[PDB]
DNA sequence: TCGCCCCCCTTCGGTGCTTTGCACCGAAGGGGGGC
């Protein structure tokens, strides 16, 4: 049937006509798919036949559904879709189930042939112009016009939920003790009702879906747990995901590593400690999705843990409104972190993991905050607050982490798990200068055409060096003139410089880096006993500084 | 009454901005506070035909515990027509800043009484989200003059004075402006009088349709030196940093008779004795630090601009300017909640105080430099949010080289 | 040989700085999943 809801009006974008593209040779199964349908579709009143005074066109395809042998028809709006006006799309994410709470009685429906379902604005129709080409080189196809929201036009997803939102909202105010989760076509009708009461409103809720046009064939009607829905499989009492088939491979190409982390981030969600860093390096610097990559030694490490976690039974657990939301962390290793979110321990609502690499330099410290941002949106998200958190960071950490760095920082009420590794700050710069520290005064300059430069320290115990460097930059060098005073220095030092950029990256504490040049800096920052490290302008004449920077020309 | 004609800026579009994701409490309000609005037909639900959208949250002012529905038109604003050109601006009273006491009352309600240009409605879509995505987005427009649009104000103008002439008639010392969907209410009363007053503004308004401030203290915070009676090389290192870098501000200041103390490549820790020639040098630099700079004047065709600073122990210094180095207020916020916990929301209080103080002075917010990482402030930052304006912002990741403000 | 949404990982290119590379960031490529 065709809803008799109100068409949304409809426009091309400004200056733009209709498309002109001629149709494509398809298969004769295909065809017969297509003629069923459209003929039927026809006599449905889903689409109509049009002529040649009608000069836009669009090719039509087919592909194979999960419903048994059924076919969908879709067409290639591409150049449609590029020329019709900008929607506002209404699905702002996807529901998750560690979000429902538990209920009595649990629906799952669906709407037959949802789009088809919803009529398109009349003065846009001429536009979805097509042709059904059955073996091409008999006769020249027929032309049609949709009448009803077509497959693959950029407007039909929006227009279909806007009028699916429309037609439940009667119903919605009308049973405020029923949740009704709606994703496209696809209803989870959930109830403390008994069956009985809670089928009645089964049934209701299917007449009015019927007087707009709307069916809820039996096939996609499910009664009784475990229910499918959204990917997973709903029981009574807890969750699982439908079951991830990992690829196995004896020569892997990229796109199959891209295909196989996939797999691992969506496992991610319930699979506690999935990580997938190592498998994700291969992809870097590669140049085809079919070129050969052999598999590192880390990465068949990193597979195999996968591996033996995807052998495991998991299952997630349902929201109680009730009880405290509670988030823990644990660091990995190499910027890959895990959580797990429950309310009662060793129950997991659902598991996840952060491993983002923002920034050419940073810390444990800021992305263990990351990590907890990260878990509050998606807290917030999925049950509209969020939680106490549980990181395995020591409390004074945290207060010598943002007492001593320039930016405003927070992390939300917190408990401290002892769960190492621990995240620590790995050294601290001094606040005052060292007693009886040498003082290295440093330096060091490039040439920008050239690209060769020099760096340089002198010392107020009386030690110099200058190190030629080629290749290299103007902020490189400055970095080398630290990098030496650190390698020449005792496990105390006082560090004179006049690269704020330098600076700047140092004071921040950073554990790890983009770049060799700086992570050989943090590994001397770590091992040293105290640093202090202070600014002077260059070209200034000060006593050390000027001294150096005359040794480095 | 028939609408003002609106236009967006030349070549310019309606904002097209994402909801971001919003607390169960923040939801459920705004569905309250719109299904009303959509009653009383001040907006109308809409589909995903209209292309355009903006954020919409909720704020919760402490004493007054209702929710303030908060569309953030900041987008909208910039690409909306000037009022100047079209004649329709509000002037800026020189005095208010001179009273010892301002009160902000919000008359955002004002607006809904006046329709919106029907061909306008469209650029001011929000959608309200679901929690876990139990539904598509729910969208809506405005028929009428919508709070926190630039617009409402200037369109709104000549009704407002109608209405205010007169209580200030009745009271020519007190100073009102209005600043978006805000009152701006000065005197010099004392501070249960004032208060008085304001609650007869109040019932004035109310037969048609927060805290007290005070300009009298907002202390300027100059560039101070340290006094110290020994003197490490270290210090006048970090004393020579300081003021080579305030010569960019500040007119004939000299450090060649301190830069040569440093003669030599000598140890940090070091004690120097200051010579004749240096204390010469040191406390003339302190008299020129002393009173504030000469030939610095507010220009009202450009930005005004922030700089905050995080000192630590609750306190946060700033900066405001036009240009470079030229400030027309530096200064110096503190507050204690008691606590001393959230750096982000001191930070967030220490901008709506600062902006404040900029409506108060000049009549507009400045744009902020934040020191704090994005994502950091979107996390949090509409937590503590109260006021019904929003400023203008972007984040930097400056290390301070010299501690200029402290 | 299609559409719309979320997520993650990688790459690319635009912006602004008292720069000459560098760091930041949004958009687009690939993948997963939903209907
Ligand atoms: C969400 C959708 C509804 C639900 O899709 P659906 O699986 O429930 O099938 P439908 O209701 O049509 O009939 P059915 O429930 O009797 O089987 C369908 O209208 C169309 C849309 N959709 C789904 N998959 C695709 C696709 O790949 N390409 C396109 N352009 N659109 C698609
Ligand atoms: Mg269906």
């Amino acid at each position: 049937p065709i809803s008799p809801i109100e068409t949304v009006p409809v426009k091309l974008k400004p200056g733009m006509d209709g498309p002109k593209v001629k149709q494509w040779p398809l298969t004769e199964e295909k065809i017969k798919a297509l003629v069923e349908i459209c003929t039927e579709m026809e006599k449905e009143g889903k689409i109509s036949k049009i002529g040649p005074e009608n000069p836009y066109n669009t090719p039509v395809f087919a592909i194979k559904k999960k419903d048994s042998t059924k076919w969908r028809k879709v067409v290639d709006f591409r150049e449609l879709n590029k020329r019709t006006q900008d929607f506002w799309e209404v699905q702002l994410g996807i529901p998750h189930p560690a979000g429902l709470k538990q209920k009595k009685s649990v629906t799952v429906l669906d709407v037959g042939d949802a789009f088809y379902s919803v009529p398109l604005d009349k003065d846009f129709r001429k536009y979805t112009a097509f042709t059904i080409p059955s073996i091409n080189n008999e006769t020249p196809g027929i032309r049609y016009q949709y009448n009803v929201l077509p497959m693959g036009w950029k407007g039909s997803p929006a227009i279909f939920q806007s009028s699916m939102t429309k037609i439940l909202e009667p119903f919605r105010k009308q049973n405020p003790d029923i949740v009704i989760y709606q994703y496209m076509d696809d209803l989870y009708v959930g109830s403390d009702l008994e069956i009985g009461q809670h089928r009645t409103k089964i049934e209701e809720l299917r007449q009015h879906l019927l007087r707009w046009g709307f069916t809820t064939p039996d096939k996609k009607h499910q009664k009784e747990p475990p229910f499918l829905w959204m990917g997973y499989e709903l029981h009574p009492d807890k969750w699982t995901v439908q079951p991830i088939v990992l690829p196995e491979k004896d020569s892997w190409t990229v796109n199959d590593i891209q295909k196989l982390v996939g797999k691992l981030n969506w496992a991610s969600q319930i699979y506690a400690g999935i990580k997938v860093r190592q498998l994700s390096k291969l992809l870097r610097g590669t140049k085809a999705l079919t070129e050969v990559v052999p598999l590192t030694e880390e990465a068949e490490l990193e597979l195999a843990e996968n591996r033996e976690i995807l052998k495991e039974p998991v299952h997630g657990v349902y929201y109680d409104p009730s009880k405290d939301l509670i988030a823990e962390i644990q660091k990995q290793g190499q910027g890959q972190w895990t959580y797990q979110i429950y309310q009662e321990p060793f129950k997991n609502l659902k598991t996840g993991k952060y491993a983002r690499m923002k920034g050419a330099h940073t810390n444990d410290v800021k992305q263990l905050t990351e990590a907890v941002q990260k878990i509050a949106t998606e807290s917030i998200v999925i049950w509209g607050k969020t939680p106490k958190f549980k990181l395995p960071i020591q409390k004074e950490t945290w207060e010598a982490w943002w007492t001593e760095y320039w930016q405003a920082t927070w992390i939300p009420e917190w408990e401290f798990v002892n769960t190492p590794p621990l995240v620590k700050l790995w050294y601290q710069l001094e606040k005052e200068p060292i007693i009886g520290a040498e003082t290295f005064y440093v330096d060091g300059a490039a040439n920008r055409e050239t690209k060769l430069g020099k760096a340089g320290y002198v010392t107020d115990r009386g030690r110099q060096k200058v190190v030629p460097l080629t290749d290299t930059t103007n902020q490189k060098t400055e970095l080398q003139a630290i990098h030496l005073a650190l390698q020449d220095s005792g496990l105390e030092v006082n560090i004179v410089t006049d690269s704020q950029y330098a600076l700047g990256i140092i004071q921040a504490q950073p554990d790890k880096s983009e770049s060799e040049l700086v992570s050989q800096i943090i590994e001397q920052l770590i091992k040293k006993e105290k640093v202090y490290l202070a600014w002077v302008p260059a070209h200034k004449g000060i006593g050390g500084n000027e001294q150096v920077d005359k040794l480095v020309s | 009454i028939e609408t003002v004609p609106v236009k967006l800026k030349p070549g310019m579009d309606g904002p097209k901005v994402k909801q971001w994701p919003l607390t169960e409490e923040k939801i459920k309000a705004l569905v309250e506070i719109c299904t009303e609005m959509e009653k009383e037909g001040k907006i109308s639900k809409i589909g995903p035909e209209n292309p355009y959208n903006t954020p919409v949250f909720a704020i919760k002012k402490k004493d007054s515990t209702k929710w303030r529905k908060l569309v953030d038109f900041r987008e909208l604003n910039k690409r909306t027509q000037d009022f100047w050109e079209v004649q329709l601006g509000i002037p800026h009273p020189a005095g208010l800043k001179q009273k010892k006491s301002v009160t902000v009352l919000d008359v955002g309600d004002a607006y809904f009484s006046v329709p919106l240009d029907k061909d306008f409605r469209k650029y001011t879509a929000f959608t309200i989200p679901s929690i876990n995505n139990e539904t598509p987005g729910i969208r809506y427009q405005y028929n009428v003059l919508p709070q926190g649009w630039k617009g409402s104000p200037a369109i709104f103008q000549s009704s407002m004075t109608k209405i205010l002439e007169p209580f200030r008639k009745q009271n020519p010392d007190i100073v009102i402006y209005q600043y978006m969907d805000d009152l701006y209410v000065g005197s010099d009363l004392e501070i249960g009088q004032h208060r008085t007053k304001i609650e007869e503004l109040r019932q004035h308004l109310l037969r048609w349709g927060g805290y007290e401030l005070h300009p009298d203290k907002w202390t300027v915070q100059p560039i101070v030196l340290p006094e110290k009676d020994s003197w490490t090389v270290n210090d006048i290192q970090k004393l020579v940093g300081k003021l080579n870098w305030a010569s960019q501000i500040y007119a004939g200041i000299k450090v060649r008779q301190l830069s040569k103390l440093l003669r030599g490549t000598k140890a940090l820790t070091e004690v120097v004795p200051l010579t004749e020639e240096a204390e010469l040098e040191l406390a003339e630099n302190r008299e020129i630090l002393k009173e504030p700079v000469h030939g610095v004047y507010y220009d009202p065709s450009k930005d005004l601009i922030a700089e905050i600073q995080k000192q630590g122990q609750g306190q946060w210094t700033y900066q405001i300017y036009q240009e470079p180095f030229k400030n027309l207020k530096t200064g110096k916020y503190a507050r204690m909640k008691g606590a001393h916990t959230n750096d982000v929301k001191q930070l967030t209080e220490a901008v709506q105080k600062i902006a404040t103080e900029s409506i108060v002075i000049w009549g507009k917010t400045p744009k902020f430099k934040l020191p704090i990482q994005k994502e950091t402030w979107e996390a949090w930052w509409t937590e503590y949010w109260q006021a019904t304006w929003i400023p203008e912002w972007e984040f930097v990741n400056t290390p301070p080289l010299v501690k200029l403000w402290y």
